[PDB]
């Protein structure tokens, strides 16, 4: 039970001729699932490697998400890390500071502004004043009021966050923007450009974005409605 | 009766006088099963004691009198004798046993001291049961004040110097340091704590398991990032496991040197220590008296580039993996002791205190 | 041509992703051959557009991997070289095979380092000594098991506990017969009570005399001075770098915390910060000699090995 | 004194030498000062007669009753135990050393500990000393299960296939005396171990124990282990 | 509040005379003014006095006195069970402690003034009765030798000091606060008087002290304190801010590290820095 699937499973041309003959296997655990029940017909023993030393891992929820990224900026995945710029891009090229804290070109600092575990910046990033930020990470160009905190949250690029707002553990994708006077909950998710008006105050459970049933609601300026 | 333990391994030419035992082999192959020489609690603490399972000071003096206890809970009198000669002449035996186990801590020597100076005490006049609950009742009463009422009086002196905002550097594992940061962190102060940590016991990662069961944001890293780690640093706080006569520090080894590199990064080291871990023996370096662990546990696993397996095979290789080492008394600042805090130069005064004199 | 950024693109993601080479005597020799690839694949009229291009691609090569100096200071001896022999030659068109023949002395001064430091190591071992190191290095095990040819002493090498290297520095020793000791690295005060001298290697000589070396190092060289022991940096001189240490705060080259805490502590690896420096800073006034193949110098002469290997006007390379 | 030794005998000396022989010689060898020893009455209530036979310092012979178990042995002798009881058996020759097991029940303080040498498949933990699971087709209608506290609490348990019990058990005093409280167990091979494995899957628990060795084997009540009886004992007695 | 007008009467009357004494002096007086017959009762007037004595008075050896008389105070209720007797125990007892103490500066004079060698240089700081006292007495055991007193910039009392020992008719020169290193080489030894000493060996001096003391740590020149019985505190400062902030107020108050200390010259003696802890833990706070 002590091993994580990495899903980098390293195949034989045979696995594409059981796949070619078994139309009923869809996915991986339905081929091993079908490989394994069936032995002295089409044989084929699946073998195994496990790793002790060297991180694998991949994601498919927000909770996987949020391990990978709070494993990536604590260097879990050296020599992949940010500062290291494996991807050769101006504007993703970051300098390490103390306690893995990722600093961009041209992000402007602010007095009061303090960073304390795990925070990255990207590339034009304004943060202004008596901020508080920890275990997170930051987009490219985006705008940050006064009197914030922001704990294990990712902010994607173009977000506008206003002062006087209290960000604990969400998701906020592209080109976002929220008023002040706001306080957001664990596990919210807010989903390219939803705007967030003043005095709303999200629930645990929370997916806002532009399309109404796919989404638990749609945002306005109003968040009412 | 009982034999002595074969030394393992190629000994180092400084430590030739010191014993250096091994693991897999324990002294009860050439024993009895119902033990008729030892005790059976004395047994079961020299295995618990010889396997590694009891290694904290504080663990390994409590389950001595608990052993203890057992032992005067199941003793008889014997005609034409005295218990308080008899009881002395049988307890050296278990002693010697236990020390061939493993070498004895300080704390286990003033225990010693303190049941040798309690059971030459007793009077003629009393009976058999009844010296032996008053010895079990002492027993039990002088570890319960000399631990839990000493280790809070440690947290509450503690509790006053440790401000908000501080950060705090531990090494090792110790249950006076985790509890004065529990006490601590549910008291009301802010911190953040950076757990240094030693290889080959890894023992720190336990206190670090106590430092996020109680919700306290922890770091840990090891010796040498203790150099990085120091410049951020305010305090250090050191769980002392013996304190010397000239106000020397017998603790795990990685804490001379990280007090000197401390007082390099201008951190006041701060070490917490109870009255009955103190020693009227003085030493003055980690030479003429220490104790040697195997030096089959130094190999490491880094893919499969084991170099120390086959270390016999070489004529000409020594390995060496010590437990204690001795701070000189310019480098340790505090001594937080249940009297309050002294400096290192009170440790044998409180001790002139502490002998009823 | 093509195949040269075919080798050089090679070049950059090999020091990106990991060590390759392993040692850093090959590396530099894989430098000065790259460099002299570049210098003989190219057209110029003027020595200075070949001398920003060199300073374009060092730039590349360092944003490649900053922690590791020994390509970004051959870039700048190279660029020292070209500026040297451009201001004996102005006082031009063979500059090109000046500078080919100065690339192969200094692969011949390359190539004899490690001979040079094992030639004059005799100078620096006496009978029945106690030498402590740290970490791994083939200078320092070459000079040691060489200088048991003749003496017969003791070498203490304490392991790192990052990655734990100095075991094969001990199984390599031990093969020699220089009655060798394996500790840890917590037990170096509680052992340099006996220690008369440290012999040590590192990975980069800063400017002022300081150096970065496998990390500990710093505690060590603060133990010695505690007890006033001399340390010997049995050191090349391809690893004399002119960068400053408070400098953009790029110093420690931090990897994966696996080494430290494993990834199968619990759940309380997402409550914990987990840091792994390999590297570890040491002033110079914690030193008191080098031994380059040149000889030994002192950390009060850094500045004039400096001077006379390298250019103030390529520090930003 | 730690131990009581009682050697069971439930269907017996048909060998080279007497059956009763090797585990009295074994126990009397490393101390067992007083061995008490439980007399068969299934076949014939008369070989106590042949047990008083022999030449060891002291022996307690006891009469038993023809229909009873292991579990119900235990129970007979329990106002006459007042230490922890290491369990034998008649055909059991054994060269394995005997102090493993018991610097394992020593060490960790352990409920139950029990030696095995290479049916009935056991998960042992990957420090091979803790057992945390054994099980048989003779009383399971599915075809295995595993709690999954267990494997939330240890990650990987080795399983093993063909191990057989030596019968050679060390209990404690709240064992015997949850076994006397509970009159429900007849066979103690089949109780002592399936309840207190399921109990044991609970912080403040019990520990259980086992050694697998790799130098002898044990004997069987059949003739399919009736013809190596001898050839163990031809080559392994001459040293005891 | 009569109890600071009584203090600033006491304090102001004598100019020979310590703000500790005067404290004393003054607690002694509203012991003898309370009249109430109870230990706790007594045990909070006292506390209350302590607190109008550091809310008028930022000095540490104010609460150093009334941290020992409160101790004091404890351990004659402690040792008489009835209140009665011991009033009056408390009342006898505290005027001979402080006649006790009112003879404790000669004692400092005579046991400390024959360390000072002949033709030697004397380096002092801000002005104290106790230096003065241990000086004169020196010049009356008929010895010479050249002075240095720091001038001492918050409040201009080095020069004070250098004017009272040019009535001496001492050779003194103010020599300038920035120049403490300057002069170091030449001073073979740096007797200096202090407010309050900690419970390891450092102690509680004016701003300008410890920074010497590391002058005389570097310069291998033995740094000697000299202070009095009752400005021993029970603190312990680790860092410059671990001083409580209260006797603070530009900062006034600098801890000197024990190490730093050669002697002590109290009225126990001469002693190493070591005693003090000693003294502290059977007084028992």
């Amino acid at each position: 039970y002590d091993l994580l699937d990495c899903h980098i499973s390293i195949c034989s041309p045979q696995v594409a001729q059981l796949f070619t003959d078994n139309f009923d296997y869809q996915t991986r655990d339905d081929f091993v699932r079908g490989l394994l029940v069936n032995e002295e017909i089409l044989g084929n023993q699946i073998h195994m490697h496990v790793t002790a030393k060297e991180y694998g891992a991949r994601v498919s929820n927000l909770h996987m998400y949020s391990a990978v990224c709070a494993d990536v900026i604590r260097r879990w995945v050296y020599p992949l890390t940010p500062e290291a710029n494996f991807t050769d891009s101006t504007t993703q090229s970051c300098t390490h500071s103390r306690h893995n804290i990722y600093r961009g070109p041209e992000v402007s600092l602010g007095h009061g502004s303090i960073l304390e575990e795990n925070v990255l910046l990207g590339s034009g990033t304004v943060i202004g004043s008596n901020c508080f930020i920890t275990n997170s990470v930051i987009g490219p160009g985006c705008h940050i009021g006064d009197n914030v905190v922001l704990d294990q949250t990712y902010l994607w690029q173009g977000v506008r966050v206003a002062a006087g707002a209290q960000i604990h553990q969400s998701l906020l994708c592209d080109n976002a923007e929220v008023k002040e006077r706001v306080t957001l909950k664990p596990r919210s998710v807010l989903t390219s450009q939803v705007v967030v008006g003043p005095n709303i105050t999200l629930p645990e459970g929370s997916v806002i974005s532009l399309h109404p049933p796919d989404a638990e609601e749609d945002e306005d300026d109003g968040e009412f409605s | 009766q009982v034999p002595t333990r074969k030394d393992y391994g190629s000994k180092v030419s400084l430590f030739s006088h010191l014993p250096q035992y091994s693991r897999q082999n324990s002294l009860t192959q050439f024993m009895s099963i119902p033990s008729s020489v030892i005790h059976p609690a004395m047994v079961r603490l020299g295995l618990q004691y010889s396997q590694g399972l009891v290694s904290g000071s504080n663990a390994r003096c409590i389950a001595l009198l608990r052993a203890l206890q057992q032992v005067i809970q199941d003793y008889t009198t014997p005609p034409n004798e005295e218990l308080s000669r008899d009881l002395v002449n049988k307890l050296k035996p278990y002693m010697s046993f236990l020390t061939q186990c493993r070498p004895l801590s300080a704390s286990m020597h003033n225990a010693i001291k303190f049941l040798n100076k309690e059971i030459t005490s007793v009077g003629s006049s009393k009976r058999e049961e009844e010296a032996k609950s008053e010895l079990r009742a002492a027993i039990d009463r002088y570890v319960q004040e000399k631990i839990v009422l000493a280790a809070q009086a440690i947290s509450r002196f503690a509790y006053q110097k440790i401000s908000n905002g501080d950060v705090i550097l531990v090494y090792g594992c110790s249950s006076l340091v985790s509890r004065i940061l529990q006490e601590a962190w549910t008291e009301g102060r802010r911190f953040r704590v950076v757990v240094v940590d030693s290889r080959p016991w890894l023992e720190g990662r336990h206190t670090l398991r106590s430092l996020v069961h109680a919700g306290v944001p922890a770091s840990y890293l090891l010796i040498p990032a203790a150099s990085y780690v120091l410049p951020e640093v305010s305090k250090v706080l050191l769980g002392a496991h013996a304190l010397l006569a000239n106000g020397s520090v017998m603790s795990r080894v990685g804490t001379a040197q990280l007090a000197l590199v401390a007082r390099a990064h201008n951190v006041p080291v701060l070490v917490c220590c109870e009255t009955y871990k103190f020693c009227e023996r003085v030493q003055t370096d980690a030479f003429v008296s220490n104790e040697l662990d195997d030096p089959d546990d130094l190999q490491c696993k880094r893919g499969e580039h084991v170099a120390l397996a086959n270390w016999q095979n070489h004529a000409s290789l020594r390995l060496l993996n010590l437990v204690y080492d001795v701070t000189p008394p310019e480098l340790v600042d505090l001594v937080i002791t249940e009297l309050g805090m002294i400096p290192c130069s009170s440790v044998p005064v409180v001790l002139r205190v502490k002998s009823s004199d | 041509g093509s195949e040269l950024s075919e080798r050089i693109e090679s070049f950059v993601e090999t020091l990106k992703r990991g060590g390759g080479p392993r040692s850093s005597e090959e590396m530099a020799r894989e430098t000065l051959g790259l460099l002299r690839q570049i210098i003989t694949d190219h057209r110029w009229s003027n020595a200075g557009e070949l001398m920003e291009l060199i300073r374009r691609e060092g730039r590349r090569m360092t944003a490649a991997q900053p922690s590791e100096t020994t390509v970004g200071n051959m870039v700048r001896r190279v660029l020292k070289i070209i500026r040297e022999e451009y201001g004996r030659l102005h006082g031009y068109a063979q500059l090109q095979s000046n500078i080919i023949e100065a690339i192969n002395e200094l692969l011949v001064e390359l190539e004899g380092t490690m001979e040079n430091i094992a030639a004059q190591a005799l100078e620096h071992i006496h009978s029945n000594e106690v030498i402590m190191t740290i970490g791994f290095s083939r200078t320092v095990e070459a000079f040691l098991k060489e200088a048991a040819r003749k003496r017969k002493f003791h070498v203490i090498v304490a392991e790192c506990a990052p990655f734990c290297q100095g075991h094969e520095m001990a199984v390599n020793l031990s093969k020699a017969g220089i009655e060798t000791t394996v500790m840890t690295d917590a037990a170096i005060f509680a052992v340099m009570s006996r220690v008369n001298k440290v012999i040590i290697g590192t990975k980069t000589i800063l400017a002022n005399g300081a150096l970065r070396a496998v990390t500990g190092t710093h505690t060590l060289a603060l133990a010695a001075k505690h007890h006033s022991t001399p340390l010997i940096v049995c050191a090349p001189m391809f690893k004399l770098s002119p960068q400053f240490p408070n400098e953009e705060d790029s110093f420690h080259k931090f990897v994966a915390p696996e080494e430290v805490l494993p990834f199968t502590e619990g759940d309380i690896l997402e409550k914990v910060s987990v840091h792994c420096p390999v590297f570890d800073y040491v002033p110079p006034e914690l030193i008191t000699l080098f031994i380059s193949n040149i000889g030994g110098n002192a950390p009060s002469y850094i500045y004039r090995l400096m001077s006379e290997l390298y250019h103030p006007d390529d520090h930003v390379l | 004194m730690e131990f009581q030794a009682v050697v069971m005998a439930v269907g017996l000396p048909v060998g080279n030498k007497p059956l009763i022989w090797y585990p009295l010689n074994l126990l009397e060898r490393v101390g067992f000062e007083e061995v008490i020893v439980v007399t068969t009455r299934d076949v014939q209530k008369a070989l106590c007669a042949e047990f008083k036979m022999k030449m060891k310092p002291d022996i307690v012979c006891i009469p038993d009753d023809a229909d009873m178990g292991t579990a119900d042995s235990l129970r007979y002798i329990y106002p006459k135990l007042k230490t922890d009881v290491l369990v034998l058996s008649c055909d059991l020759i054994t060269d394995v050393a005997l102090h493993e097991v018991v610097d394992l029940f020593r060490a960790y303080d352990a409920s139950l500990a029990m030696l095995m040498r290479k049916r009935d498949f056991i998960g042992v933990d990957s420090t091979g000393k803790r057992l945390l699971f054994m099980a048989n087709e003779a009383d399971l209608d599915e075809e295995l299960v595993i709690k999954g506290s267990i494997l939330q609490k240890h990650p990987r348990i080795r399983f093993h296939t063909g191990l057989v019990d030596a019968h050679l058990y060390c209990l404690k005093k709240y064992i015997v005396d949850f076994l006397m409280e509970n009159g429900s167990i007849t066979s103690i091979r089949s109780e002592l171990i399936p309840y207190l494995v399921r109990k044991q899957f609970s912080l403040k628990s019990l520990d259980i124990y086992s050694f697998i060795k790799e130098a002898n084997t044990l004997n069987l009540a059949p003739y399919d282990a009736c013809w190596n009886a001898c050839r163990g004992d031809r080559w392994e007695d001459l040293s005891r | 509040k009569e109890l600071i007008e009584y203090f600033k009467s006491q304090m102001k009357e004598d100019p020979d005379m310590a703000s500790a004494v005067a404290a004393i002096r003054t607690l002694l007086e509203f012991l003898k003014r309370d009249k109430g017959e109870t230990i706790q009762g007594l045990r909070a007037n006292l506390t209350s006095a302590i607190e109008t004595l550091c809310g008028v008075d930022s000095s540490v050896a104010v609460s150093s006195g009334g941290e020992l008389f409160l101790r004091f105070i404890s351990l004659a209720s402690l040792e008489y069970s009835d209140y009665s007797k011991c009033k009056k125990i408390m009342i006898e007892r505290g005027e001979l402690f402080l006649r006790r103490i009112s003879l404790s500066r000669n004692k400092i004079a005579d046991l400390c003034h024959t360390f000072i060698k002949d033709g030697a240089t004397i380096l002092t700081h801000a002005y104290s009765r106790v230096v003065l006292r241990v000086l004169e007495a020196a010049v009356a055991a008929k010895k010479r030798f050249s002075v240095y007193v720091t001038e001492s910039q918050p409040d201009l009392s080095g020069k004070k000091m250098a004017k009272a020992l040019c009535h001496l008719n001492v050779p003194v020169t103010v020599v300038l606060d920035a120049a403490v290193g300057y002069i170091m080489e030449k001073a073979d030894l740096v007797i200096v008087g202090a407010e309050g000493v900690v419970e390891n060996g450092g102690i509680i001096n004016k701003i300008g002290t410890n920074q010497m003391a590391v002058c005389a740590k570097a310069q291998n020149k033995p740094f000697y304190v000299v202070a009095e019985s009752f400005k021993f505190v029970r603190l312990f400062p680790l860092n410059q801010q671990d001083v409580p902030d209260k006797f603070k107020y530009h900062p006034w108050v600098d801890y000197t590290a024990p190490s730093l200390i050669t002697l002590l010259f109290t009225d126990l003696g001469v002693l190493t820095p070591s005693a003090v802890s000693d003294e502290l833990i059977k007084l028992y706070l």
